[PDB]
């Protein structure tokens, strides 16, 4: 039985060190019109707009590459208690995958 | 018919009074599986107070001497050319790699910073990755 | 008040060959427009609101729509939603968001087999659909 | 009655009457995600000793007491519905609305995943009939509204003398909540998981009911 604490060791979120500035792949879970709602393994769900070039072949399940900058988007205003958190993270794309 | 206050104590604690007072004649069902099974903490409402003056939390940072390692290859080479990969539980990210063979190397005997961090790029380098430095 | 909806049923059906036996027609073919007919004879009432003259009619057409029982004896409820409070409305937006997926699933499978069978056929304007 | 009795008496003398240690496991949870939590800054207060630690500012559920907590909650689900028990699923967010009711669906108990009415569990008989049975324990997958608020049925519940089972996050209140389950509440694969586990405990439940009961019939 491995104990929990040499899981979080060896996890990859912990050897990504901070957030700001890492290459990540992702996959694309649910598909809008215009937002493309990305799963990058994070906690929560990156939104990002359909870039104009190769448009057509960002589908349901297809993987991209993408920047992450912070992984929850979270800010405190002054007469709050707690923070207002935002249920998503922030991310870019830098292209489709290349398998 | 029952007792309706929330804080004066469990949903157990109160229905026990009220069957051992004599005025719930009818045992719920699952107040017998609450006595042979208890949970960890019992349900007492307790009311959320702000902690003021010097009181801080007693959550501890997780940090380890891997951290140490990864905070100068990060400084220096930045972010690796692989793309890290979350879906993998055993994924081997390029600085992971870095560390390993990092700690691998001070068990020779460097003690040397300097030593330690070259040595350990030339190696990685021997692998075919690729460490283009930043600036 | 299922009982009473049974009650008026058969008396009503009773009813009907009564007034057919008086009527001296034929009680196989006594129809309901033969029945308002008859029914305003016998009872001349003069009113104008329409509502308010005498009426003889099936009785599932005159007691509004009854909620069934949600529950057995032993308390359990019937359908699945029953504690949403309103238990027809959400299992019917339950099933139609379960279509939709399922369509979108099944465009996705097609999509993925590369094949466009289905047309839009919500363009009803020449029928007058609302 | 007397093996009425037995029956009823007969799996509270075993711990692991169900057999659940087998569907889960500590790797098993970590791979979910359910080791994830919200920013440092939304740490509720109660939730301090549940957490292992804070990873740059990001909270880290410790996972040890999550399995203590939920081989606990498992194995009271399963019992009281060995004992022809009503549970009811509520959880007050749009993103599993849809899969937490085609879960109750399938293991047959009911879910609430809509807009709750206010006097729906204190106002019982006016809102939903004469006379109507109250739910005997409630599963909340997500003990907080679309507002940040807590949710109405865990302070209804408690007034009701309800248990709840509900999985707590980072940022949620389990004080009102008699078997809380720290853990993750946002990532799919961490709400996936949670409500497969209750699928095959709800349905070993109902199925080793009918079979004791059958060899209750060839008893006499
Ligand atoms: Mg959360």
């Amino acid at each position: 039985v491995e104990s929990f604490a040499s899981m979080l060791r060896h996890s990859p979120l912990t050897q990504m060190g901070p957030a700001k500035n890492k290459l990540v792949i992702g996959q694309i879970f649910h598909i809008v019109e215009d937002d493309l709602y990305i799963d990058f393994g994070g906690k929560f769900h990156c939104v990002c707009k359909r870039p104009e070039v190769d448009g057509e072949k960002y589908q349901k399940g297809t993987r991209v590459r993408l920047r992450l900058l912070d992984l929850e988007l979270t800010s405190r205003f002054l007469g709050a208690t707690t923070d207002t958190t935002i249920l998503e993270a922030d991310a870019v794309l830098l292209g489709l995958q290349e398998s | 018919a029952g007792s309706r206050l929330e804080t004066v104590g469990s949903i157990f604690s109160r229905t026990r009074d009220l069957i051992r007072a004599g005025v719930l004649k009818e045992k719920p069902l699952w107040l017998d599986i609450y006595n042979a099974f208890p949970p960890l903490r019992e349900p007492v409402f307790r009311r959320p107070r702000l902690r003021y003056g010097k009181a801080k939390a007693a959550v501890q940072d997780i940090f380890y001497h891997e951290d140490r390692i990864r905070a100068k290859f990060y400084s220096a080479y930045g972010s690796g050319p692989k793309a890290f990969d979350l879906f993998n539980p055993n994924f081997k990210s390029t600085c992971q790699r870095f560390v390993e063979k990092y700690i691998e190397l001070q068990r020779l005997g460097e003690t040397d910073e300097e030593k330690l961090f070259v040595e350990a790029g030339k190696a990685l380098l021997a692998e075919g990755v690729t460490l283009r430095r930043v600036g | 008040t299922v009982d009473f909806i049974k009650k008026q049923i058969e008396e009503f059906n009773i009813g009907k060959r009564h007034l057919a036996n008086m009527m001296g027609e034929d009680p196989e073919t006594f129809t309901q427009e033969d029945i308002d007919r008859a029914i305003a004879y016998l009872f001349p009432s003069g009113l104008f609101e329409k509502r308010a003259r005498p009426i003889m009619k099936h009785p599932e057409e005159i007691f509004p729509k009854q909620r069934a029982i949600q529950w057995g004896e032993d308390g359990r409820p019937f359908h699945f939603l029953f504690y949403t409070g309103k238990q027809s409305y959400y299992s019917l937006m339950h099933d139609t968001y379960g279509k939709l997926l399922d369509v979108e699933k099944h465009h996705n499978q097609l999509r993925a087999k590369d094949l466009l069978a289905e047309k839009t056929k919500i363009l009803k304007d020449p029928i007058g659909s609302r | 009655n007397d093996l009425r009795d037995r029956i009823l008496s007969e799996p509270l003398k075993h711990a692991d009457f169900f057999n659940l240690k087998e569907l889960f496991s500590v790797r098993s949870l970590f791979d979910a995600r359910v080791h994830l939590g919200h920013k440092a800054g939304c740490r509720h207060r109660f939730m301090e000793p549940y957490l292992f630690g804070s990873r740059l500012g990001q909270d880290i559920i410790d996972l040890e007491q999550t399995a203590a907590h939920l081989q606990l909650a498992l194995n009271f689900t399963a019992h009281v519905a060995y004992r022809e028990g009503i549970i009811l699923f509520v959880s007050r967010h749009r993103q599993f609305a849809h899969l937490i009711e085609t879960t109750a669906r399938d293991c047959g108990e009911y879910a609430h995943t809509r807009y709750f009415k206010g006097g729906l569990l204190t106002n019982a008989p006016l809102l939903l009939g004469p006379g109507v049975r109250l739910p005997d324990l409630i599963i909340f997958l997500h003990t907080l509204n679309n507002v940040f608020e807590p949710h109405v049925a865990v302070r209804d519940a408690a007034k009701m003398n309800i248990p709840t089972v509900g999985i707590v996050d980072t940022n949620c209140n389990p004080a009102l909540i008699t078997y809380p389950v720290p853990g993750n509440d946002d990532s799919p694969p961490a709400v996936r998981l949670f409500c497969r586990l209750f699928q095959v405990a709800i349905s070993r439940a109902k199925e080793k009911r009918r079979q004791v009961e059958a060899l209750y019939r060839l008893q006499g």
